[PDB]
RNA sequence: GCGACCCCAGGUCAGGCGGGAUUACCCGCUGAGUUUAAGCAUAUCAAUAAGCGGAGGAAAAGAAACUUACAAGGAUUCCCCUAGUAACGGCGAGCGAACCGGGAACAGCCCAGCCUUAGAAUCGGGCGGCUCCGUCGUCCGAAUUGUAGUCUGGAGAAGCGUCCUCAGCGGCGGACCGGGCCCAAGUCCCCUGGAAGGGGGCGCCGGAGAGGGUGAGAGCCCCGUCGUGCCCGGACCCUGUCGCACCACGAGGCGCUGUCUACGAGUCGGGUUGUUUGGGAAUGCAGCCCAAAUCGGGCGGUGAAUUCCGUCCAAGGCUAAAUACUGGCGAGAGACCGAUAGCGAACAAGUACCGCGAGGGAAAGAUGAAAAGGACUUUGAAAAGAGAGUCAAAGAGUGCUUGAAAUUGUCGGGAGGGAAGCGGAUGGGGGCCGGCGAUGCGCCCCGGUCGGUGUGGAACGGCGAGCCGGUCCGCCGAUCG
RNA sequence: CCCGUCUUGAAACACGGACCAAGGAGUCUGACAUGUGUGCGAGUCAACGGGCGAGUAAACCCGUAAGGCGUAAGGAAGCUGAUUGGUGGGAUCCCCCUGAGGGGUGCACCGCCGACCGACCUUGAUCUUCUGAGAAGGGUUCGAGUGUGAGCAUACCUGUCG
RNA sequence: GCAAAUCGUUCGUCUGACUUGGGUAUAGGGGCGAAAGACUAAUCGAACCGUCUAGUAGCUGGUUCCCUCCGAAGUUUCCC
RNA sequence: GAUGAGUAGGAGGGCGCGGCGGUCGCUGCAAAACCUUGGGCGCGAGCCUGGGCGGAGCGGCCGUCGGUGCAGAUCUUGGUGGUAGUAGCAAAUAUUCAAAUGAGAACUUUGAAGGCCGAAGAGGGGAAAGGUUCCAUGUGAACGGCACUUGCACAUGGGUUAGUCGAUCCUAAGGGUCGGGGGAACCCCGACAGAUAGCGCGUCGCGCGUACUCCGAAAGGGAAUCGGGUUAAAAUUCCU
RNA sequence: UGUCUACUAUCCAGCGAAACCACAGCCAAGGGAACGGGCUUGGCAGAAUCAGCGGGGAAAGAAGACCCUGUUGAGCUUGAC
RNA sequence: AACGACUCUCGGCAACGGAUAUCUCGGCUCUCGCAUCGAUGAAGAACGUAGCGAAAUGCGAUACUUGGUGUGAAUUGCAGAAUCCCGUGAACCAUCGAGUCUUUGAACGCAAGUUGCGCCCGAAGCCAUGGCCGAGGGCACGUCUGCCUGGGCGUCACG
């Protein structure tokens, strides 16, 4: 049960806040779990998906497929993964959108900001979860 | 606990509609004036009219609340407390107390010191109350009907009620995450939790301190309560409810 | 003629102020009728709607010219009660307060007048400096037709002595309000399925089983949720603590003192008229007429004179809190509505459209998990059809979820000499129904299988220490069921 | 003979109705009343508010000379204010007797008649502060009175009224 | 109906109290009227728009499921 | 054991719809809704079930609650019939031939013929009013009450050139106002209660000086443009 | 009374409404809310369809404007209040 | 009185229509917090503004945005971009303190069915103190304080 007076339990408000969220907010909402190998390495559970990350699909008809992210289509709440495509009636190839919660990040596109973000995520877990 | 609901006072009357009168081969209902729109000439103001005003519109000053006399409320609580000590009534209300060692179920005061939900569940297993708590979790389901979209998404069966007698006890937060399990302080017992659905026989787990306070709070048949000024437990119209003993007694059968 | 003052005029003179908008609540004015009275005119609707103005986060009210008649209360406001009461009313219909009492909150004050006259001690503006919501210097003005001090009836002035009280800023922290960041636990095995988020199995978190998202009922996939920790900012108010400074000249408090002791005018009040009120020989308000007083004045719910008594001090002013809030901005919630409902408006709705104009004012939501939105072949001028393709599904094909009725076509059955339908009773022809309709039972032996009085244990029971029992295991006997 | 409807009278040459879907009309609230359920009972009521509390619009607790209704009425008012039951029927129970019987018991309710309080009238020994007190004794008068309380809260139907 | 006043033929007047455009003045118990209660935007013996207003109606119409039980009155008195 | 009519009206026991507090269940191995010449239960309101469709929710039971049950109201909104391929297409004299174009021609275009408007026109312009209808090209549908290859429709693009034509300036009936006078105020009167506006001449001074430097005419008054030529569409405006 | 011309009607291609509609549509008498398409008793009665017609459908159009009632108005008048 | 047509009727399928069921970034009701429009030009109205837009939303000739800060890699219907990536850094992102903010409107030079009719100041530039040119701004009413210039025998005083 929630106790914060500033937090609403209304279904209507929750859905509106989700589907009208700005692009910066949609980035956090479009997070994916790290692989068991990366979780033990960085001590981090979830990360927002990035364009150059490598992920593996763990749900859906493309379960088991692995590839590199090529487009984070935030407006459509999906990501496009290299080689994860289907053929149209005319034979053309189109990428299939996949929700980031249904994939696992196998390799991270590290950078100056990404590494700093990993430290902050691990800092809280190393203290609020273990030292307590 | 009800919140008032009512339609808007101006609903169905934001119109200058007037009756055409008779002599035009149509009913005398008021109608929207003007033209150039489908709305023109349509009926208005009538409870039988599309877009009109409902009959007897609901008002906020409906009498929502009720004040039952205090002595009757105390009578209801005492009956509910007494019903919780009868295993037949507790079973009849749907509680699974087949492994409960005894009713009333009184446990050591050390349970009030439990801080972790994992330890709280182990306490329920030891005293045999876990099966009733497990029933509540397995009954978790979505509410049928329109209630599910009214912020009343989920329903479930009631679990055990735990009564404690120490203010600020830490078990209030160790047990609260368990579905179906309610926690209440002995000094402020609530009828809605003692007889949910207006049905007697709630499964109650008493702490030792809470159990020992019942005499002081509710008094006895001889002396009055210490915290309910001038209150005495009600008497029944029948001292012995066992008809078989009365009917089959030597005095009657002679 | 030259000067001072007075009144007035001009200025794109220097620097300021005002208008309009908004409607939920608030203040002032103005002001109906429908209606009720079973007609109707007083009344009632209503001191309301409409009309015209003025404000704020609240407004308004407010420190008694009060209540009361008691053993007295003590600014205002608000709630409960007083009370549907006293009273008012074609005493009809109806209408209708207040004090006491219990609570919320709580706060008190500022002027005018006799009182600097050894000093207008006051204020504004120009210019300059500084530690700049201010302060200091200087200059020019305002002002004696009176600025500032002192005083406000609770008092007070003056004198006397008791020897009591009174003089700032800064540093840090807390409290208060706002924001930001990290942080629990499965996506393990089997089955179904287009998809597992479903079922079954095995685990885990829980101060987190609020809520939402994700291809079906997801605590453990994602965002959040619980609880800490860390960081940033706003208010300058309140509060804790520290450092520095800390002149009682004066002023106040207390006590006494012969004396003094100034308090609001065309206002109060009265007559009259109108209106209003529960206010009735007149509740308030307003017009006109009259027009005060200072050991006095107002009030004391029946007009008047006389004698007392109680009570307060109008005609000047300010003031937080308790209270109100269908507007604005932000937030939470619901036994509310679910696209003819709910706001008129779930959508490019006060929109399209109508009216010269004031105004009037709709209809209109749902493919799929994903466009994967139908390549290509063939017929046709084209629309399009046929086949094929995508999809779990086109029996989801861009107003496409589901797809009822009225009504229509077609195929099949049947009937029909100016209605048809309908009740009851059979028949013909259809359609439908195997719980629509059974096949067991008893006694024999052949075989097979499975258990059997008396003593030992195990866990219990009925009746109330003791009697009375069954169940299960084992061992003998018995040798049947 | 076509339904619905007003009507003494409808198949009517009385009115509404071409057909289908969906919408569509005794409700909410204040006052009062009878009845019934429930709690307590000469009391009853947590109602403004306060203390709190499911981290909480609930529940729980609080009436200390509060307040409402009831506990006493009559009178315009000044005022005064219940001396506390008799009898005919009658439920139940007890005794005798075994009859349409006889005794004891006599609730509820009804009939009848006194008494008491008050308005009005009447009455006055004995006292007193001269207008009061009250020994005795009253009444074809009047009252929404008394003669060992029955109310208060709450729920709902029905009815009157706004 | 071509038309919420039109069409055909036939008719009145035609240098005048003549016809007509634009500008301008008069607004609802008001205007304007060589006067018909005419006209005042298809509205006139009191326009149009919004509001008071869900105005009131002793009068008309309607008033939504099933069985079961009981079961009327059109008569009295008073009443613009 | 007796007994059974019922309008207006009363009451009882039941049926059904949507929530809430409880409780017991169902569902992608197919919920709700809907369809059925499947079957059954109840006097009845209704209920249970087979099959089909549909593809994600739903039900029983106890209590409790309500915007809770329709054939009617010249009821409301929406939809749909018979009427009916019916009434109807008829004023303004009128068309015909050949060829071209086109899938398609009584209706488009060219040519020829025969008619009409007959200068108070069915011709050539403009003011109001409209606002792109103007011009070119193209065109699936819709629309142009038959049809169309067509266009005042639809799509794309193009087009309006001024010292001399107007507005602009002036004043008319009148309108809007200062001051003043009224008015609770919105507003009323309108140069009528008043230190006007300023102008002229010298170079800041003299002189003059009667309370509006306002609005009000694309037909009143009024400074100045003429031929010739030019575009798919403009001209007294472009060119000379 | 006859006859002549044009445009309709008429027939065709194309296009294509509305009023109205309880259910419907052959009569005589009877009874009946006293004037029936339906009821009673008779006469009778044979698919589908075209052009006309105005007897009937007490045909349609409109909650009678006449008259009366209502404790409804409104315009106007006066010796009504 | 067959067959067939027609009419009616029953069933299957196909139409017509949008009821029902399940939904919902909306409505309605209750409660809470806050106090913030304008001559420093508001509310409202108009016009304009994007590589491809009409509307809605946004914005003002710096015109679906500039700047700062935060966030840390998109926007997306298409096109294009050695724009951008261990970063002075993507975004139709968030936020706000810098900055821009056309014509109007209480609306203020006068007007208005007019982009009509006036007056004043004036940077920059330029031709020989003057002249042209000109960015930009100013000129309403009422009123307060102060000030300047004046009027009247209004009341005086002195020549
Ligand atoms: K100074
Ligand atoms: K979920
Ligand atoms: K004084
Ligand atoms: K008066
Ligand atoms: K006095
Ligand atoms: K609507
Ligand atoms: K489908
Ligand atoms: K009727
Ligand atoms: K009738
Ligand atoms: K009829
Ligand atoms: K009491
Ligand atoms: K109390
Ligand atoms: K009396
Ligand atoms: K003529
Ligand atoms: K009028
Ligand atoms: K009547
Ligand atoms: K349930
Ligand atoms: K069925
Ligand atoms: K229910
Ligand atoms: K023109
Ligand atoms: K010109
Ligand atoms: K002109
Ligand atoms: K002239
Ligand atoms: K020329
Ligand atoms: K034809
Ligand atoms: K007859
Ligand atoms: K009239
Ligand atoms: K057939
Ligand atoms: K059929
Ligand atoms: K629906
Ligand atoms: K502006
Ligand atoms: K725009
Ligand atoms: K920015
Ligand atoms: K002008
Ligand atoms: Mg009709
Ligand atoms: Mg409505
Ligand atoms: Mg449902
Ligand atoms: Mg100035
Ligand atoms: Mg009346
Ligand atoms: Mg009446
Ligand atoms: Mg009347
Ligand atoms: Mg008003
Ligand atoms: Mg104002
Ligand atoms: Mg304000
Ligand atoms: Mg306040
Ligand atoms: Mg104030
Ligand atoms: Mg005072
Ligand atoms: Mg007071
Ligand atoms: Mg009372
Ligand atoms: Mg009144
Ligand atoms: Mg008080
Ligand atoms: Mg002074
Ligand atoms: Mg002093
Ligand atoms: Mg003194
Ligand atoms: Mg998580
Ligand atoms: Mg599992
Ligand atoms: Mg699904
Ligand atoms: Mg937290
Ligand atoms: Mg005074
Ligand atoms: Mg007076
Ligand atoms: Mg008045
Ligand atoms: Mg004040
Ligand atoms: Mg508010
Ligand atoms: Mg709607
Ligand atoms: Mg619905
Ligand atoms: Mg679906
Ligand atoms: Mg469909
Ligand atoms: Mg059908
Ligand atoms: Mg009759
Ligand atoms: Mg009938
Ligand atoms: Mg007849
Ligand atoms: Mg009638
Ligand atoms: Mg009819
Ligand atoms: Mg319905
Ligand atoms: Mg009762
Ligand atoms: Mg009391
Ligand atoms: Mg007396
Ligand atoms: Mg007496
Ligand atoms: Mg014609
Ligand atoms: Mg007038
Ligand atoms: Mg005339
Ligand atoms: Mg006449
Ligand atoms: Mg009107
Ligand atoms: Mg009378
Ligand atoms: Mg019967
Ligand atoms: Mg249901
Ligand atoms: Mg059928
Ligand atoms: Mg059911
Ligand atoms: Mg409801
Ligand atoms: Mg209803
Ligand atoms: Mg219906
Ligand atoms: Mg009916
Ligand atoms: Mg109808
Ligand atoms: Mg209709
Ligand atoms: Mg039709
Ligand atoms: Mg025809
Ligand atoms: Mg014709
Ligand atoms: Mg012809
Ligand atoms: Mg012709
Ligand atoms: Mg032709
Ligand atoms: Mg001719
Ligand atoms: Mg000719
Ligand atoms: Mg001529
Ligand atoms: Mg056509
Ligand atoms: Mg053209
Ligand atoms: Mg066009
Ligand atoms: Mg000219
Ligand atoms: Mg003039
Ligand atoms: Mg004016
Ligand atoms: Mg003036
Ligand atoms: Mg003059
Ligand atoms: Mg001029
Ligand atoms: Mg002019
Ligand atoms: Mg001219
Ligand atoms: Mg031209
Ligand atoms: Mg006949
Ligand atoms: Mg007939
Ligand atoms: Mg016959
Ligand atoms: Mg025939
Ligand atoms: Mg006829
Ligand atoms: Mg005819
Ligand atoms: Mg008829
Ligand atoms: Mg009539
Ligand atoms: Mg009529
Ligand atoms: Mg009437
Ligand atoms: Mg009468
Ligand atoms: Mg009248
Ligand atoms: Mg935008
Ligand atoms: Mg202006
Ligand atoms: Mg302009």
């Amino acid at each position: 049960m929630k106790y914060n007076p500033r937090v609403s339990s209304s279904r209507r408000k929750s859905r509106k806040a989700h589907f009208t969220a700005p692009s910066s907010v949609r980035r956090v909402l479009m997070s994916a779990p790290l692989s068991s190998e990366l979780r033990a390495k960085y001590n981090v559970r979830s990360m927002p998906v990035r364009k150059d990350d490598e992920v593996q699909v763990v749900r859906g008809t493309y379960k088991g497929r692995e590839g590199k992210v090529v487009q984070v289509y935030r407006k459509k709440w999906v990501i496009h993964i290299e080689r994860i495509t289907r053929e149209k009636v005319n034979g053309s190839t189109v990428n299939v959108g996949i929700n980031p919660s249904k994939v696992v990040v196998s390799k991270l596109r590290l950078d100056k900001d990404r590494r700093s973000l990993l430290d902050r995520k691990a800092k809280g877990r190393a203290a609020a979860d273990k030292d307590k | 606990a009800r919140q008032p609901y009512a339609v808007s006072r101006k609903a169905g009357h934001q119109t200058s509609a007037e009756s055409w009168g008779t002599g035009r081969a149509v009913s005398r209902i008021p109608r929207v004036p003007g033209g150039g729109t489908h709305r023109a000439g349509q009926g208005a103001f009538g409870n039988m009219c599309r877009g009109g005003r409902m009959f007897a519109p609901t008002q906020t000053w409906r009498r929502w609340h009720r004040k039952i006399p205090v002595n009757q409320k105390r009578y209801a609580v005492a009956s509910a407390i007494a019903a919780s000590s009868v295993p037949s009534l507790v079973l009849a209300r749907g509680h699974r107390i087949e492994s409960v060692p005894e009713l009333p179920l009184v446990v050591s005061d050390s349970v009030e010191g439990i801080e972790k939900t994992s330890n709280a569940i182990k306490a329920l297993k030891q005293i045999g109350a876990y099966p009733d708590a497990e029933k509540a979790k397995d009954s978790h389901a979505i509410r049928p009907g329109k209630g599910k979209m009214r912020n009343r998404r989920y329903i479930s069966r009631k679990g055990p009620l735990i009564v404690y007698g120490t203010e600020g006890a830490k078990l209030v937060k160790a047990f609260r995450n368990i579905p179906g399990v309610e926690i209440c302080h002995v000094d402020r017992l609530n009828l809605l939790k003692l007889a949910p659905g207006g049905h007697l026989g709630r499964f109650i787990i008493w702490t030792k301190c809470a159990y020992e306070k019942l005499d002081a709070i509710y008094g006895t048949f001889d002396k009055p309560s210490q915290e309910k000024k001038g209150y005495l437990l009600p008497r029944p119209k029948m001292v012995n409810a066992d008809l078989a003993r009365i009917i089959n007694s030597d005095e009657v059968q002679s």
